């Protein structure tokens, strides 16, 4: 039973590690969701700062 | 012509014990008045009869189910060697409890690995002369 039991308490120590690695794989995934949001925001921005550079460098140029 | 016993078999290896059940009995002949006798059955391990297990006493049925089970606390390498005894009984309040029947069975016919469970005919048990000894001599 010594085989036995030992087996047990490495099923058990692997049901825990399984579990905490549950919990990281929830933290891991909701970040990673709120910062493809955040990366949604900035390509907005970097699109809207891009259009208003190539407008007014444009209009800089046309003075010239 | 008794009649029959179900009976299971098998050996958990992480324990090292021998799983005996005791599942039921069929067509057993009466010997009590109402027409319907008191069977209940005596299990022990045929090599050595110490610790004898008995089931509990079912009433006035030719067809008992006892459902029950027993442990043997026998290692894998003497079980072969051993042989299990089921005998079916009579149970009686005011005399001797007559034996209805009785089954063997050799450990080293009996194959562990699936878990076993037969149905085998009952027996009538052996009831040969005492003294077993031989004497000789020379007549001239
Ligand atoms: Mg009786």
């Amino acid at each position: 039973m010594a085989r036995e039991n030992e087996m047990d308490e490495n099923l058990e120590q692997v049901s825990g590690i399984i579990g905490n690695l549950r919990h990281m794989a929830l933290d891991m995934g909701n970040e990673i969701d709120t910062q493809n949001r955040q990366i949604d925001r900035i390509m907005e921005k970097a699109d809207s700062n891009k259009t208003r550079i190539d407008e007014a460098n444009q209009r800089a140029t046309k003075m010239l | 012509k008794l009649g029959k016993l179900q009976y299971s078999l098998d050996y958990d290896f992480q324990n090292n014990q021998l799983l005996v059940g005791i599942i039921q009995a069929a067509e057993l002949p009466a010997l009590d008045m109402g027409g319907t006798s008191d069977p209940y059955v005596k299990v022990f391990l045929l090599p050595d009869k110490k610790k004898k297990f008995e089931t509990k006493v079912h009433r006035k049925t030719l067809n008992p189910v006892f459902n029950e089970q027993f442990t043997f606390k026998v290692p894998y390498s003497e079980l072969g060697g051993k042989t299990l005894v089921m005998a079916v009984y009579d149970f009686d309040r005011f005399s001797k409890h007559d034996i209805i029947g009785e089954f063997k069975v050799p450990m080293n016919t009996v194959d562990f690995g699936h878990v076993t469970e037969e149905w085998r005919d009952l027996q009538s048990a052996e009831k040969e002369q005492e003294k077993l000894g031989d004497i000789c001599f020379s007549l001239r």
